[PDB]
């Protein structure tokens, strides 16, 4: 899942987005957000 | 021969022995934990080299944390 | 059960009548009460990352590679730039590119590696530690990249910078961790006291604006006619440090806000419950404002503190610890939220829940520390010690309702970490003492208790050696916390300890004693020369000769211990700058200096561990070899070399010789001199980087176990490889035969040349859990305080229950015990260590004990 | 021809009757007389490497790549090591791997690049300078490797380290070399005074043994109980510097001995004449012993000095110059060889030959300096200025037979370099004055003459500012040499100037004046803002306003000039350590400090060049615009902007206004104030790295030409692009109309706030070459000395001969003339520069001139 | 147009002109020496860029050192 | 031309030699010595 970085964000650069994915293991559910282009 | 001794290119290095755990600072070195006393002491021996040392007590494997210091 | 005292019969029946019939061996499985359904859930699914015996307990815990990868990329790209700026660029790249993590049910959010089961590594510190990780089951992956990374950093590593200034034979001796702890430059282990106060009450945007102003002024200074080259060049390092602070702070803000954006994204795209959605947006807003802006309420403060903790202890650099004065730090924000309801209005129980959540986040903080430091804190993630209580600038009570929220959260959630230190003063309100006792009587092992006045006096004394005459003021000297387990240090916006190179690191008298009797040669562990050749057995013709041989072994060892720390300091400030930490220190900011360079409050110390084994050994040598001449030293030495086999009658003689902790004159006269004249007296001759003395903080953590296993048989009666003594000044397990107040009397005799000394004591469960428990404990503490004793901490746990947890660990998950300076999950300790805790004497109080304590019922 | 003086008729017929009829236009082609067939051969085949106009005169001269290649290889391999050690390893790799060169007929052997037509480059200094070489016909080859090398060094270069501490607009202004010389960090240009005395009388093996001892003591210090971290850490930088000294010295010995082995190999395998074979083995033996061991004779000393020169001026780092007190330095060895015959027995004429050979090796030394520095020394390889004469520690005559051997060698071999400075005292023996005059009357242009007492006093004054209170003692203050052309500095085993960052670099009043009249804007050369906006034309309502505008332009410029030097100093000692130079400085060796870090004798200066154009311009402005109000400033400015076209009558008015050098009150009152109050007075407000003042050394080299060409028309009457004045204090060419003693009277008026000032004068050939020449010249010098004038140097050359050499350069190869502070081969100077020398007034002496000089015939 | 002016991608850059010699510090810059006066002045003009500047006096070639300053 | 480095020389390393060649141009004759393996 691909979410373009808000253009007014401190870390905005052209073409930059947060890749967000949901995971779940024996302990529980979580979300990871990695910056991509 | 039941004490650590050099044996170049041994098939049974300390590195693979269940009684060995790596040195606290330098992973090239080791700790032999084989000398276990009836009163509970784990009387370690320092291993200068874990690739070319062995002894007769060598047993391949890995102890759980429960059985180490 | 029943005791007669001053013409009354005291009945030690439990306060909760239900406990009369709960089996002794399962008591602690009944005591947790998380304040909310949420914190109950968070605990049940907690991602603990305990390590013992050099390994992680759970297969799922494993090293991350992102930090390694992004630090390396930045370092290659920044060649030629000033080092402080290179360091800021490294942190920024790590923060800019890191995968961030959000977990279900969290309110305090954030993490320090790319996955909640992971932890980061530190190739810039110790190349050996990284190599050890690469050889483990929990290696970073892909292994080939990680290996290439470690080879890239090796010539640049702190370890590689420092080693050339020492004799290779000396480093080999230290690296064994038998007589000396390995220097921090070789392991990467470290500690820090972050100036949290600055972040919470200024926010980072203000720090940036401040550095920018300093920079503009310095550049103006450099272009002013007429130039003076003996002054104007000072601006170069200042401008470099300030520019680095700006880069670091901007990156931290950006990272916090990106964490915030992940909450927003999950709320809007993943989370289906409107309740959690609203909460996630509340967290997203906090992260947007904090730590960029000043904190306004308790939720702000808690999140600002956690973010600051992640940068200072995990991301910018590895540092053990959780040092902070948590009640005094959070009080203004508690007051705003809970009392005045001015921002983020909250109930006291809401505050208790927020603290529970903090304890659970710290319980999930896995530490990328080296093999040695995965050995010596068995049953925990790492050391996390926070401080509460004590006195304010005017010497009045510092306890408050935030202190009580912190203590109640600990009692309720029952996590082994973070541990708590309570600064005890006669000023401290009873309402808060009662909460301290609720934790202790439940067997948590904390709060440990520190003597408030001793610590405060200590801060005043060190302040006098300040190199720029800006040590703690008399009022500031009341502002102190333990840095790791035991040693006081200043907290606040300025003058805090920035590195373990200032103070920390250990030295091992038991091993020094053993090689003293063999001309400096370690025959039993390493089979090599371990110390100076201080004289063979025949040259030791009197007890004074034995004493002097130990003295020389100790002098040789402690000199290496401090000089290796000061060399590390020299290079840390030159190549391991910490511009984020510098930016939030008022002194660093004002002077344009790196956090490791500037040292306004000296705090030099080193840790004697296994002291009482050495001391008991010396006492027995004196009595049996030299005074009574029952055995020659050659006879002792032959016995020792046999591990006493064939010599059991000699062993038992040496075992029964007078021992520390029995208020016995013969032992205590020798051992008091040993502490004051050798352990403290010799160390204090050394001056560190900061220009103050170095004094001992006796303690033990799990080193009393690891060093025990590397130490041969000793004249106190140990067989080879048995545990050493558990504290800085505890009786050796099972040798204190005169009860709890005899122990206090021994311990009180050591009064000179100490920085602190850890005392472990274990108290009878029925008495402590009876309705008389608080009164007896409060009297114990009052008496302990009058005797001018530095420290005490308590186990309150039955042997039955510990043995049951050995047999059936899966039925005893909530059993927590005190090790030494920290608490642990008992079933996560190796059997060897568990047995040393069971062997600690469970103390009962006789009526003469109670009279000595001036107990009133 | 004939002059009447005190009732005698003086006849100015030449001393050699043959010259009566030798055409005036070919005189100097008759004067060389090399002392031996060998030095005649060496001169005829001399590999001169003259540069003019930014290029080398000869197509065969081209850059080498070996130094670049081996420095790079070492730098990559030494990552992580301490910088001082990295620098030593770089030099060692260069020395270990360099191709060495032996030429036919040589006795003094050695070279600094891989082929006798080549010279080395310096990618560690200025990336721009290297890029300029890559774009030239004389690029190092292969070009692709050289380009890769420059890209590797760029982020590490001294230029890249220093630029970030300055406003980019300020650097752009300096880099134009119009109002300010570019800072050394941007060009790589530099200078040094090597402690030769240490090498010759100790040898390098002793220095090594000394550093090794310091290291052993420092390591012992660090392991001594009890450690003190406020002291013991000082050993780190010391040990690093000493280890670096050892690496450097061992490499230099190895390189010398390998040079020696090449002589042996050629003798045994290539050379067929038994005479040369024996000689080659004699040289091989000298190279084996020297500079490892102390020198024993003159041949030893000469070869030790040349090797030291190559390391200090070319191989370890680029440095212009040849500073040394050559007669005092070599005297002990001359005495041993020539007088006592104790080792390497030799005749005085043998010594003269050895000096001729030295002059020829220096004549072959090509310099890898940047484009600017291939522009401003037209007709020479580089600046090479040695010093002789003066006084000893007791204030007595320092002249001796070695001085005379050096002067006779110069007169005989007729090479434009090295140039000579003669320190003149009334103490100096006539026998040696006569040799000084033999050189001058032959038109060599040197010895230039420096005032001995002024320089010695100066050394005493600077010594007072020493940062470690170890400046020159009163006796040591007599031990001085010119560093490059003009400025005194200490020579000896200790306290010598190590870098041009201490003192050197120029500033250009003529350009500053031009932009003063245009609100800081350079309309004529660069079309951009060049200085501060000090006020438009209408705001300049009085002469005082014009004066103040210049003052502000000068203050802005001189502040950048010194601050850029001090920043360079800061980084040189941190990343451009010179461990070989450190090892041969007694202070560096003793204190374990780098040569650029330690500064025991301050010597701050900067060079005003084009001063008299500015000064004459100001005089004319005052008289015509403000006093007589003949023209408004708007009228002047309109004329200037027209390059005077249409305004020739105005130009001629400004041209004929009073001029410096005519002993005219109106001009001289204004110009004296200009020197003392602005040029010196403002500069002296600045303090440099060494903690002393910065004072002006007025001079010109070829910058008076280059800056002239970048300067627009000025109110002294210049058209745009015409040459500036030729000295620090010379009359502008063709404006001195009152004779030679009027010039002395003007010049003598400037007495405060100067470090030195270059005076060029040109004397009539017939008088100087007549039998009355020496008497008139000796009287001139005595009078010049009484007037307390700092400096004077002389051309003695007919215009006929210079014009002939322009028409037919191939017939005038041995014509040497004085430029400014150095001498040149006239036919190797561009026409523009040649014409400025022809335009210098050839001075005749009237009988009133001779009376003023108190001449006695 | 007989004074230096920008002309992007010109066939006749200052860089190849006989009147140009490189800047003393930065070889990206240049010195135009074309303005030569009858009284001997060489009235230089600074060139910001020698690849994209030209004028009508452009003449390909190279002067010897004799004809430069 | 190949000359093995004397084994007692400061710069001796195993296999090291001086490569020495004679050159002559318009100016004169000279010799170059480059270390090789
Ligand atoms: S092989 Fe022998 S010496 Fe080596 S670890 Fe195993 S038991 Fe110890
Ligand atoms: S093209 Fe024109 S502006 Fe450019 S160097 Fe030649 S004459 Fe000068
Ligand atoms: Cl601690
Ligand atoms: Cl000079």
């Amino acid at each position: 899942n691909f979410f373009p970085v808000p253009k007014d964000a401190d870390d905005y650069e052209a073409g930059k987005a947060d890749c967000v994915r949901e995971k779940e293991d024996e302990k529980g559910k979580y979300w990871l957000s990695k910056p991509i282009f | 021969q039941n004490q650590p001794h050099t044996e170049v290119g041994t098939a049974r290095p300390c590195r693979s022995c269940k009684w060995q755990t790596p040195d606290p600072t330098d992973p090239h070195r080791g700790q032999c934990t084989a000398n276990r006393h009836a009163m509970g002491g784990v009387w370690k021996r320092w291993l200068r080299d874990v690739e070319n040392t062995t002894c007769s007590r060598h047993e391949e494997g890995k102890l759980s944390f429960r059985d180490h210091v | 059960k029943v005791l007669e005292y001053k013409g009354k019969k005291l009945n030690f029946t439990p306060e909760d009548p239900a406990e009369e019939t709960i089996p002794a061996d399962e008591l602690h499985e009944h005591l947790q009460k998380p304040s909310t359904a949420r914190t109950k859930r968070l605990k049940e699914r907690c991602r603990w990352k305990h390590a013992s015996a050099g390994e992680f307990i759970e297969k799922s815990v494993t090293a991350g590679i992102e930090r390694m990868r992004y630090l390396t990329e930045a370092h290659k790209a920044s060649e030629g730039k000033p080092e402080a700026i290179r360091r800021a660029l490294g942190l920024a790249n790590v923060l800019n590119k890191s995968t961030l993590v959000l977990q279900e049910d969290e309110f305090i959010v954030g993490y320090h590696a790319e996955d909640p089961n992971m932890f980061p590594l530190y190739p810039e510190l110790s190349h050996m530690a990284v190599q050890d990780y690469l050889r483990s089951d929990y290696s970073p992956q892909p292994a080939d990249e990680a290996a290439a990374i470690n080879e890239y950093w090796k010539p640049h590593s702190l370890q590689s910078k420092c080693q050339p200034y020492f004799d290779p034979a000396d480093l080999g001796r230290m690296y064994q961790v038998s007589s000396m702890e390995a220097p921090s430059f070789a392991s990467g282990y470290n500690s820090i006291v972050p100036p949290y106060e600055t972040v919470l009450e200024d926010g980072l945007l203000a720090r940036i604006k401040l550095a920018e102003k300093h920079i503009a002024e310095a550049q103006a200074d450099m272009s002013t006619f007429p130039w003076n080259g003996t002054k104007g060049l000072d601006n170069i390092a200042k401008i470099d440090n300030w520019k680095a602070m700006v880069i670091a702070c901007k990156a931290v803000i950006s990272w916090a806000r990106r964490q915030g954006r992940l909450c927003k994204i999950v709320a809007e795209n993943f989370e289906t419950d409107p309740k959690r959605q609203a909460e996630l947006l509340e967290i997203a807003d906090i992260c947007q404002r904090i730590p960029a802006e000043p904190c306004k309420g308790l939720k702000d403060a808690m999140q600002a503190k956690f973010f600051t903790f992640l940068i200072c202890h995990a991301i910018e650099r590895y540092a053990s610890g959780y040092a902070q004065k948590e009640d005094t730090l959070l009080w203004p924000y508690y007051k705003a939220s809970v009392v005045d309801k001015k921002f983020q209005p909250m109930s006291h129980m809401d505050a208790v829940e927020l603290v529970e959540m903090e304890r659970l986040k710290i319980s999930e903080h896995g530490a990328g520390k080296s093999r040695a430091y995965r050995e010596i804190f068995p049953g925990s993630n790492d050391l996390f010690i926070l401080t509460v209580g004590g006195t304010n600038a005017k010497g009045e009570d510092a306890c408050n309702d935030m202190t009580d929220a912190i203590l109640e959260a600990a009692k309720r959630i029952r996590t082994a970490e973070p541990s708590i230190v309570f600064r005890y003063s006669k000023k401290n309100r009873e309402k808060t003492l009662r909460w301290v006792f609720e934790c202790i009587r439940d067997g948590l092992g904390y709060p440990s208790i520190k003597h408030d006045e001793i610590g405060t006096e200590q801060m005043k004394e060190y302040a006098k050696f300040s190199l720029n005459g800006n040590g703690a003021t008399d009022e500031e000297a009341h502002n102190w916390v333990n840095v790791l387990c035991m040693s006081p240090g200043i907290h606040g916006r300025r003058k805090t300890q920035k590195t373990r190179s200032e103070g920390g690191g250990s030295i091992f008298p038991a091993k020094l004693l053993e090689i003293s009797l063999n001309d400096g040669y370690d025959w039993s562990y390493a089979d090599m020369q371990l110390g100076p050749k201080t004289g063979d057995l025949s040259s030791l013709k009197s007890f004074e000769d034995v004493w002097e041989a130990f003295r020389k072994q100790y002098q040789y060892a402690i000199n290496l211990c401090i000089s290796t720390k000061d060399v590390s300091r020299y290079f840390e400030q030159r190549f391991l700058q910490m511009p984020f930490v510098s930016a939030i220190d008022d002194g660093c900011m004002e002077l344009g200096m790196d956090a490791c360079a500037l040292s306004e409050q000296p705090n030099g110390w080193h840790n004697p561990i296994t002291t009482i084994v050495a001391a008991n050994s010396l006492v027995a040598i004196k009595k049996l070899v030299f005074e009574e001449k029952k055995y020659t030293l050659e006879q002792l030495s032959q016995a020792l070399k046999a591990n006493w086999e064939g010599f059991e009658e000699m062993r038992v003689d040496f075992k029964r010789a007078p021992k520390w902790g029995n208020d016995d004159d013969y032992a205590d006269g020798i051992i008091t001199r040993f502490y004051e004249e050798i352990i403290g007296g010799e160390m204090r001759k050394i001056t560190n980087y900061s220009g103050g003395p170095v004094m001992p903080t006796g303690q033990a953590v799990g080193l009393y176990m690891e060093v025990g296993s590397r130490t041969g048989p000793t004249p106190d009666g140990r067989f080879g490889g048995e545990a050493a003594d558990d504290g800085g000044i505890s009786p050796y397990m099972g040798t204190d035969k005169k009860g709890p107040t005899a122990v206090l009397r021994s311990v009180s005799k050591v009064q000179k040349n100490q920085k602190g000394n850890l005392l472990n004591q274990r108290l009878s469960v029925p008495i402590m859990r009876s309705k008389h428990g608080f009164e007896i404990w409060n009297s114990y503490i009052k008496t302990w305080h009058d005797l001018n004793i530095d420290h005490v901490q308590f186990n309150v746990v039955s042997t039955d229950e510990m043995r049951a947890a050995q047999r059936e660990p899966e039925k005893h998950h909530d059993l927590i015990v005190r090790v030494s300076g920290y608490s642990a999950r008992f079933v996560d300790i190796p059997t060897y260590g568990q047995n040393t805790i069971i062997a600690r004497q469970e103390q009962d109080f006789s009526a003469s004990d109670l009279e000595f304590l001036n107990v009133e019922i």
